[PDB]
């Protein structure tokens, strides 16, 4: 209101008191802004994480020691650069090296003649992600010399069961011969052969035309099937196509696994079928393919 | 006289940790939102200068 | 598959 | 004659409580900091060299990509755009919110550091990048590899963008204190990597020039201010890495102030320290995004 | 900005 100047004096030190008191404070306030700043350095922790271990093929890696499947480096002899895959190990010591994938849907598969060459999709370390990891390094990794190789084919339907189809010998050349497919002989599964064509009874050469043996790779940029039409562009994929096919792990994924004639535009099917063991019109839920050294496989 | 320099201290010291202080408003939101990119979260927050300017004004009102 |  | 005890004691308490808002704060980060952030990238099947490489390949979405450039160097992770100015650009340096700190010693900035991509709402790739600084190195063994041009992009606070091209861009060593050099310039930002700040005049604007500077850290001054006071750094003023000449008339690596307006007042220097880029909007203003971007430049 |  009015206080007297005796009152002043007491006052006068009270202010000095409280601001040298937050003077100090600050100092200390400051000094644990310090602390905070060396608590936010790092960056946010990837949970995605690549392997040290590196070596020609998983294979190989396994045999350095590696025991759980995961992203890896590999460096096939005649390959100018390495590149990252995924790695299946398992318990008795095989090391797979996967190239193509199907589980969900996620990935457009239909892609042109450098996307099927370069590869696309995603690696994932829990191998949950969909994806074709490109001829020319598959070309690289089945032919190293003096190294014969094996293929395995994994499907599974919407109802938990899986078969298997083995191909001894299995093979890719280089674009220089359209990375065409080749192998030895069916080395069994109870898949089935579908490599080997199957008759549809729809013609008296229907088998003929449905094998991929030997068959090179086509996209829709560049056709190299043995049908006047474009299987790939038809089918809109990228495979080893003959006229036109009787198994198609790269086809378009139908929700469901059963689509019909009237599903597609053209009328052909062109789902994720392998004939030996499902219908047409059955197009799988999950796909996998993957190599290793023949030896390896019994 | 004894009393009068006294408070003309006071003045610029308050002046100055005003300031002071409206600067660390600054560089503390800044360091707390850095930490966004590297802890679990950032604290929400926002900062209010006004209160701050009002101050500073409220107290060129009294050196004269 | 086939193309008849 | 006494109101003026009433003042200050009324601005002393509240300043006294002010003390005490921050200092909750600032505990209460110190608590979530026991823990990190996390993401989960998976890695795209293609890769490349750099960035152009990988678009030519067929990779045509913008997200994060495992790059080598050199078969020396083990493969790393980088952000690629695939559609600004038909893609096939590298960025080596992002801001958009402020959540990376910058003001960070030579090592670091040598390294790299900072968050090159997070999470798509839902998706188990990373397409959307996050704060950082490639690292020096890395960034001069780029530009070094054949012809590189640079994209500097950036955006105010209402949304207006802008941009600076320099058709030349180079970056040397270590050894060399990373220097820099650009040319071919054009854009609507300014040019003030060569020209400086266009607000200045001859001797004032000549020194906010970067083509040609070194690049500085608050912990090693290479800065083209000849001084004796240890204080009187351009790092340490304008805190962040960067080509600081006399000092800058762009701060890229500067403090993200929130909201874009600030003043001398608020900068923990008195100098202009923000995300600046005179030649467009002064000194006291901080860019809500900026960033740096290459591409192999084909004539 | 510059340092005169
Ligand atoms: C170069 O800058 C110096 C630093 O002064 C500051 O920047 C100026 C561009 C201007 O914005 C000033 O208001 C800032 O304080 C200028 O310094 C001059 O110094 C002389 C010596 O005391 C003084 O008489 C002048 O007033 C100062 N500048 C002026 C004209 O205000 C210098 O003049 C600047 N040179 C230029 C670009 O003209
Ligand atoms: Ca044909
Ligand atoms: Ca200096």
């Amino acid at each position: 209101y009015e206080a007297s100047i005796l009152t002043h004096d007491s006052s006068i030190r009270y202010l000095q008191e409280i601001y040298n008191s937050n003077n100090q404070k600050i100092v200390n306030l400051k000094e644990k802004v310090a602390q905070l700043a060396a608590q936010c350095q790092e960056p946010c922790k990837d949970t995605v994480q690549i392997h040290d271990i590196t070596g020609k093929d998983c294979q190989d890696i396994a045999n350095k020691g590696a025991k759980q499947s995961g992203l890896y480096f590999i460096k096939p002899l005649k390959a100018n650069q390495q590149f990252l895959v995924y790695c299946e190990i398992d318990g008795s010591g095989n090391g797979w090296t996967v190239f193509q994938k199907r589980l969900d849907g996620s990935v457009d598969f239909k892609k042109n003649w450098i996307q099927y060459k370069e590869g696309f999709g995603h690696l994932s370390p829990t191998g949950t992600t969909e994806f074709w990891l490109g001829n020319e390094k598959i070309h690289l990794i089945s032919t190293q010399s003096a190294i014969p190789y094996a293929l395995r084919v994994e499907l599974e339907d919407w109802n938990g069961r899986t078969s298997t189809a083995d191909y001894a010998m299995f093979k890719v050349g280089p674009e220089a011969d359209k990375y065409r497919l080749t192998y030895a002989y069916f080395a069994g599964g109870d898949a089935g052969d579908a490599f080997d064509g199957f008759d549809f009874g729809d013609d008296p050469s229907d088998k003929f035309f449905t094998s991929h043996n030997g068959m090179q790779f086509s996209t829709w940029d560049n056709d190299n099937d043995k049908f006047e039409g474009n299987c790939a562009e038809q089918d809109g994929s990228g495979w080893w196509m003959n006229k036109c096919h009787a198994g198609h792990l790269n086809g378009v994924y139908y929700q469901g696994g059963t689509y019909s004639k009237a599903s597609t535009p053209n009328g052909y099917d062109n789902g994720i079928i392998w004939a030996t063991w499902k219908t047409r019109w059955y197009s799988m839920k999950k796909t996998t393919m993957k190599i290793i050294p023949f030896n390896r496989l019994t | 006289i004894e009393k009068v320099q006294h408070i003309q201290l006071l003045q610029k010291n308050v002046r100055a940790q005003l300031v002071d202080m409206k600067r660390l408003e600054v560089d503390i939101d800044i360091k707390i939102r850095s930490c966004r990119g590297s802890c679990s979260r950032a604290l929400a927050r926002e900062v209010d200068l006004k209160d701050y300017e009002d101050q500073q004004k409220q107290l060129e009102q009294v050196i004269a | 598959g086939h193309r008849p | 004659i006494p109101t003026n005890l009433r003042v200050l004691r009324s601005i002393l308490e509240n300043l006294r409580s002010k003390i005490q808002k921050l200092e909750s704060d600032v505990s209460a980060q110190m608590e979530y900091c026991r823990t990190p952030c996390t993401v989960s990238c998976n890695i795209p099947v293609v890769s490349g060299k750099e960035c152009e490489e990988i678009i030519r390949k067929g990779g045509e979405t913008s997200e994060m990509y495992l790059i080598q450039p050199d078969s020396s160097v083990k493969p790393y992770r980088v952000y690629c755009d695939m559609n600004t100015e038909n893609g096939g650009w590298t960025v080596i340096q992002n801001r958009q919110d402020g959540s990376v700190d910058f003001g960070r010693k030579w090592d670091p900035y040598k390294q790299g550091f900072g968050n090159v991509a997070t999470n798509t709402d839902g998706k188990n790739y990373c397409g959307l990048p996050g704060e950082y600084w490639l690292g020096n190195d890395k960034i001069s063994q780029l530009t070094r590899m054949g012809p590189t041009e640079l994209l500097i992009e950036m955006e105010d606070w209402k949304g207006d963008k802008v941009k600076a091209h320099y058709g030349g861009f180079t970056v040397q060593n270590e050894a060399n204190k990373y220097q820099i050099s650009v040319n071919k310039y054009r854009g609507t930002a300014g040019n003030a990597l060569m020209d400086g700040a266009s607000q200045l005049m001859g001797e004032n604007r000549t020194m906010t020039i970067h083509n040609g500077m070194f690049f500085s850290t608050y912990d090693r001054d290479n800065d083209g201010w000849l001084t004796s006071d240890p204080r009187k750094q351009c790092s340490k003023e304008d805190g962040g890495g960067w080509w600081y000449n006399r000092c800058h008339a762009a701060n890229p690596n500067g403090r993200y102030y929130w909201g874009g307006q600030y003043t001398w007042d608020m900068a923990k220097h008195g100098t202009d320290d923000g995300v600046v880029w005179m030649n467009w909007k002064g000194s006291w203003y901080s860019m809500r995004k900026m960033s740096m971007k290459i591409r192999p430049f084909f004539p």
